[PDB]
RNA sequence: UAAGGUGAUAUGAACCGUUAUAACCGGCGAUUUCCGAAUGGGGAAACCCAGUGUGUUUCGACACACUAUCAUUAACUGAAUCCAUAGGUUAAUGAGGCGAACCGGGGGAACUGAAACAUCUAAGUACCCCGAGGAAAAGAAAUCAACCGAGAUUCCCCCAGUAGCGGCGAGCGAACGGGGAGCAGCCCAGAGCCUGAAUCAGUGUGUGUGUUAGUGGAAGCGUCUGGAAAGGCGCGCGAUACAGGGUGACAGCCCCGUACACAAAAAUGCACAUGCUGUGAGCUCGAUGAGUAGGGCGGGACACGUGGUAUCCUGUCUGAAUAUGGGGGGACCAUCCUCCAAGGCUAAAUACUCCUGACUGACCGAUAGUGAACCAGUACCGUGAGGGAAAGGCGAAAAGAAC
RNA sequence: AGGACCGAACCGACUAAUGUUGAAAAAUUAGCGGAUGACUUGUGGCUGGGGGUGAAAGGCCAAUCAAACCGGGAGAUAGCU
RNA sequence: CGAAGGUGUGCUGUGAGGCAUGCUGGAGGUAUCAGAAGUGCGAAUGCUGACAUAAGUAACGAUAAAGCGGGUGAAAAGCCCGCUCGCCGGAAGACCAAGGGUUCCUGUCCAACGUUAAUCGGGGCAGGGUGAGUCGACCCCUAAGGCGAGGCCGAAAGGCGUAGUCGAUGGGAAACAGGUUAAUAUUCCUGUACUUGGUGUUACUGCGAAGGGGGGACGGAGAAGGCUAUGUUGGCCGGGCG
RNA sequence: UACGGUGCUGAAGCAACAAAUGCCCUGCUUCCAGGAAAAGCCUCUAAGCAUCAGGUAACAUCAAAUCGUACCCCAAACCG
C-alpha cells in the first residue's frame, strides 16, 4: 500500500532544509532552539 | 601559467593496485591520488613539472570514502581523487 | 634554525622556500608512500619548517 | 620541580622492596618511577609471528610510586628527604639533615 | 534490539480505531454494543 | 502604518464596553488622512498623511517649523 | 619553568632533548580553507557562476584586491520644465547577526476560582514583538502634609489584610506616617561682562594595586600483625603549616600541597597624579516650555469595577490664563496652605547569571543527582517542529593468564 | 463521430471465501466496474487549523480529524475512581 | 586478630525489634543523649529492570518442485561443479529515473544477523573498484510559482508587488561500431567521426543593441500511403548421416 | 593448456516475402473544447565606429573546466 513517506531529497531541502529554515523568522528561531537544545545536525540538509 | 607552490601540493601518492600495475604495463598510464581539489590541468602539469614525462591526458575520478567501523563506533573515511594520467610514447615513470 | 631564517633576504627565503617544499616535502612524500621511507621523522620536522620560513616571509614582508 | 629524578639511586619506603636501593631508571608522568632489580614482576608474553619471538615467563621492573621511594643520602646510609636551595641563581637540591648539596 | 523494542512496545500508544480493540486487536464489539443497546 | 507624521498618532487599542460590561479588544484608529500642504518658501506642494489635527497644528504652527521638524526627527516627507 | 617529551582510546615505529631555540605554562603577534549576518550574483548551507582593476622576463593561463543593502554626510551629474527638485554615480562613516537571565516599551489569552455563569477572577500572568545597558527604569516637586512641617528617584521592614474597591460575591487591596539602605545635583529655552576659572570626555606619561605564567615552603624512626602499613605498641620532632588530596589498610613529619614570604619581559582592569585637545566657570539683567492645561464623547491606568469619584494617559471634537497668573489639597464652592506642568541630563542603594575562580553543604550517590558520571541531546523515533534513551566500579600494580 | 460498444495495460473496488496473536495496522484468490475521457499518471508548485479543500461523506489535511501535529499556559480542573 | 553488606544458627522483648555468633565479604562502622527527615509499600489496569506461565506449544511468510553424482569441509537437503526435472518469459528477462548509499568485485571468518544447518550471504574484517569536449548535471532560456531594490500597505513582527532575480517536469552544440576488466565504460583501447569557442595568418568586407521582424511555437481524433526495426522462408557456407 | 581457459586462424556473410503501437509526421484530413513562454538561431537597423574596430570565408593552432558515473532499481538494496 502506498504509505505517506514517498521520500524527493528536493522536496526534503526546499521544505525544511537550511537556506528554507534562515528565511525567515521563525525557522531562524527553529535554528536557534536546535543549536540551544544543542543538536547534532540542525536541519535536514546531507 | 601554474604557480610552483601550487604544482607540488597537487600529487600525492602514486596509486598501487593491479588495475594501476596492468595500465601501466599495458596502455602507458600511471595512475595517481592527487589533491582533492586538484583540477586536471594542474595534475598535467605537475607531472609535466614534477616527474619531467609528457602527459598525453588526464582523467580525474574521485573515490568515495567508506564507512567504516571501531568496536561500536561508525566513521566514513575521507574522499580523495585519482588521475590517470595518460603519457605519451617516450617514458619511463 | 630561525635566527638563521631571520637574517636572510626575501628572495632567500623564497630560495629555501622552495627547496623546502621542491627537494624536501615532495620527494619524502612520494618517497614515504611507496613503502621506502623508515625515518618518518622527517616529514614532520619539513613541514614544521616550511612554517618558519613561511612566518618569517610574512614578518620581513610588510608589517 | 621534582625531588626523585632520572639518574638518581634511591631506596625504597614502602611494600615487597622494604630497604632496597636501586637506580631509577626512568620517571613516568603518572607520578611513578621505574627503578632496577625493585619491583619484579613476572610478565608472560605471546610470541607473535612478527619480529623477534622470546615467549616465556619474561621477568621485568614495574613501575613503583615516587612517594614510595627517597634518594639515599650514602654520608649517613639512610633514606633522606630533599629540599630545593638557590646557589649562583641555580636551583639545586640538597639533601635535608646535613644540608649538603647532591 | 532494546531501542526497536521500546519503540515497538510504543506503537498503538495514540491510537483512534474504534472496531479494532486497543487499535488492532479484531473483535464482534460493535455487535456486542449494538445489541445492547 | 496608520501614524500621524506630525503628530505621531499611532493606533492604541481599548475595550468595548456593552450594557452588560463585556470586555472586548478595540482599537481607536487616528483620523489620518492624506492632505497636500502648498509650502511658500519651497514654492511645492508637500503631501503628508496628517491626522485631523495634524492640520490644526499646522494651521497654528505653519508649515515651515512642521516641516522642520519632521527632517530634525528624520522623518521623510 | 624544565629533565624529560612527540594530546586520548593506544601500544608501537621514527625521533627530539638533558643547563637550555626538547616539551609544558603565560603575554603579544602571524596563519586562520569553506558555510553561516554572509555582504559580488545565485543557491537545494558548507556549492554554482562572475565583473572590475593591478601584476605575472613560457604574461595562449595564473595570483591578489575590490564589487551586498540601508541610514547619514559630501562631491559630480540630472528629468517631465526655464531655474530647480525627484533621480543617478562615486567616496567617507555607521549599522546588520548571535546570546541565559535581569530591564523598558508595543500587543495580549484561556483553562481556573466564583462550588453554574456573563460583571469579576485568573492577569496585564503565559506568549508574541521592538529596543537597550552592565544594569535598565525612575528622578530633582505644577509632590505630600496640614496651619506644624517635610524636602528628587530606587530598594527593604512596618503601616496593614488596615481605609477602601467588590454580581459589596469570589476576591482585589492602598496611601499618610514611621524606621532603615543610599544620598548629588544640574543644564537649555540668552544677551552683556568675561574667557579658558571648577567640570567631565577623549587621549599620552608616571606611580600604586589587581588579573593573566610562577618560586621557596617545617618536621620520624624502631618493633608486631599483615600481601602491602599510614594500623597496634615504644620513643622523638614541626606547627602563623593538624584545609585538603594521593600513597599497597586509617600519615602533621612519604608525595603534592596548606600557613607564611616573595615573583612579571609583555598585555591589561581599577585608583591617584600629570601633559594636550574639546568642553565650559562666575557675575549683572532678562526670559522662564499653546494646540498646552482644562472641557465634551469613548476607552484605559490608578487598591478605587462610573459610583457622590478626585488624579493620571489619550482615539475623537474643541480650547485658556500665561507670576497683578496657574496646578493640587479625593464630587463641588469659598478661605487658607503648598507647588510651577506643557524641555532635558544625572551616580549610589536595586534586579539577574549564559561565563570564570575560590570555598561551603544535617544536598544526591548510578531506578538517585542534570535528560546526560560512560565520545548524550548521542543511539533511536518522527516529513517536520519536535521527542529522546539505556549504559559506572578486576586488581595495590596488567603482573590481564608463557606453556 | 461518440462523457459510443466488447476487452488487456492502466484506474478502481461490487460479491464471496480465506486472513482476522494476518504474508498485510485493509490484503490474497476467484469472479467484478470504467477503460478517448467529467480519464489516468510522473515531476514541480499553491491553499493551514475554526483555517484549507470538499461532484458533500463531517470526507480528507502524513496509519491522527464534529476542529491536525508539536511545544507552552500546565502540576488546568476533577464535589469522581 | 577483620567493618558495612550477604547468608545461617542461638538467645531475648508485649510488639515494631534487639543482642551474640559460624560461613561469604573485603574497608569501613558508630555507642549514649540530642537534632532534621526524600523516615518504613502488597495492592494504585502504579514506573523501571529481571525472570516465569501457557510451552519445547503455534509458527518457520505464496502449493514455481525437486532428484542424483562429484568437490570443499570438522560437519552438506540448502555452498560450488555436472546431468536431469519444474517455474516466469508484456516477466519472476534487460536498461534506467526517483530513492538508497558501497549493498559492487576479490580474499578471508562463522560469534551475532539469516525464522533451520551453513563451508554460504546484501553478515564480520581487509584490499580493490566508479576514467567523458559528445551521456547526465552544472550552463544559456523560461512555465506554474517563489523571492523581491525602490514602492504601496500594515500596532511591531510583517503582507503585496514593479524593475529584476531564481525556478524544469519544458526549449538550447556535438560519437558511433568493435574489443577489453573479477569488478567501469557511447568514459579505457582500436578504427572512423563530429561540435562549439579563443588566438594567429590570408582574401573580401559596412559592423553595431537590456530595440523591430521572422523563427523557436507546440490541441483532440481519424485516415491511409511510403518505409524501417524485426521476423519467416529460400540460396550460400560449415558441420552431421545419426 | 596453472583445465579456469589462453593465443593463432577463420568459410558464407545474399535474396524474396511479411511487417509495427517506431520513422516520414511538429505532416494530412477533420473537429470544437480553439490548443505554453523565453533564449539559442536567422535577419533589420538606432546611438556610435567608419582607411581602426568588427563581420564573412579558408587554413593552422589551442581549449572544452567542474561534479555524477560502482551496485539494486516492480526490489532481500527504495516506501511498508
Amino acid at each position: 500500500m502506498k504509505r505517506t513517506f514517498q521520500p524527493s531529497v528536493l522536496k526534503r531541502n526546499r521544505s525544511h532544509g537550511f537556506r528554507a529554515r534562515m528565511a525567515t523568522k521563525n525557522g531562524r528561531q527553529v535554528l536557534a532552539r536546535r543549536r540551544a537544545k544543542g543538536r547534532a545536525r540542525l536541519t535536514v540538509s546531507k | 601559467m601554474i604557480r610552483e607552490e601550487r604544482l607540488l601540493k597537487v600529487l600525492r601518492a602514486p596509486h598501487v593496485s593491479e588495475k594501476a600495475s596492468t595500465a601501466m604495463e599495458k596502455s602507458n598510464t600511471i595512475v595517481l591520488k592527487v589533491a582533492k581539489d586538484a583540477t586536471k590541468a594542474e595534475i598535467k602539469a605537475a607531472v609535466q613539472k614534477l616527474f619531467e614525462v609528457e602527459v598525453e591526458v588526464v582523467n580525474t575520478l574521485v573515490v568515495k570514502g567508506k564507512v567504516k567501523r571501531h568496536g561500536q563506533r561508525i566513521g566514513r573515511r575521507s574522499d580523495w581523487k585519482k588521475a590517470y594520467v595518460t603519457l605519451k610514447e617516450g617514458q619511463n615513470l | 634554525m630561525k635566527a638563521k631564517e631571520l637574517r636572510e633576504k626575501s628572495v632567500e627565503e623564497l630560495n629555501t622556500e622552495l627547496l623546502n617544499l621542491l627537494r624536501e616535502q615532495f620527494n619524502l612524500r612520494m618517497q614515504a608512500a611507496s613503502g621506502q621511507l623508515q625515518q618518518s621523522h622527517l616529514l614532520k620536522q619539513v613541514r614544521r619548517d616550511v612554517a618558519r620560513v613561511k612566518t618569517l616571509l610574512n614578518e620581513k614582508a610588510g608589517a | 620541580a621534582a625531588k626523585i629524578r632520572r639518574d638518581d639511586e634511591v631506596i625504597v619506603l614502602t611494600g615487597k622492596d622494604k630497604g632496597k636501593r636501586g637506580k631509577v631508571k626512568n620517571v613516568l608522568s603518572s607520578g611513578k618511577v621505574i627503578v632496577e632489580g625493585i619491583n619484579l614482576v613476572k610478565k608472560h608474553q605471546k610470541p607473535v609471528p612478527a619480529l623477534n619471538q622470546p615467549g616465556g615467563i619474561v621477568e621485568k621492573e614495574a613501575a613503583i610510586q615516587v612517594s614510595n621511594v627517597a634518594i639515599f643520602n650514602a654520608a649517613t646510609g639512610k633514606a633522606d628527604r630533599v629540599g630545593f636551595r638557590f646557589e649562583d641563581g641555580k636551583k639545586v637540591r640538597f639533601f635535608k639533615s646535613n644540608s649538603e648539596t647532591i | 534490539m532494546d531501542i526497536n523494542w521500546r519503540h515497538n512496545q510504543s506503537t498503538f500508544y495514540h491510537f483512534t480505531s474504534d472496531h479494532r480493540i486497543s487499535g488492532w486487536k479484531e473483535t464482534n464489539a460493535m455487535y456486542v454494543a449494538l445489541n445492547s443497546q | 502604518s496608520r501614524v500621524c507624521q506630525v503628530t505621531g498618532k499611532r493606533p492604541v487599542t481599548g475595550n468595548n464596553r456593552s450594557h452588560a460590561l463585556n470586555a472586548t479588544k478595540r482599537r481607536f484608529l487616528p483620523n489620518l488622512h492624506s492632505h497636500r500642504f502648498w509650502v511658500e518658501s519651497e514654492k511645492r506642494f508637500v503631501t503628508l498623511r496628517v491626522s485631523a489635527k495634524g492640520m490644526r497644528v499646522i494651521d497654528k504652527k505653519g508649515i515651515d517649523t512642521v516641516l522642520a521638524e519632521l527632517r530634525a526627527r528624520g522623518e521623510k516627507y
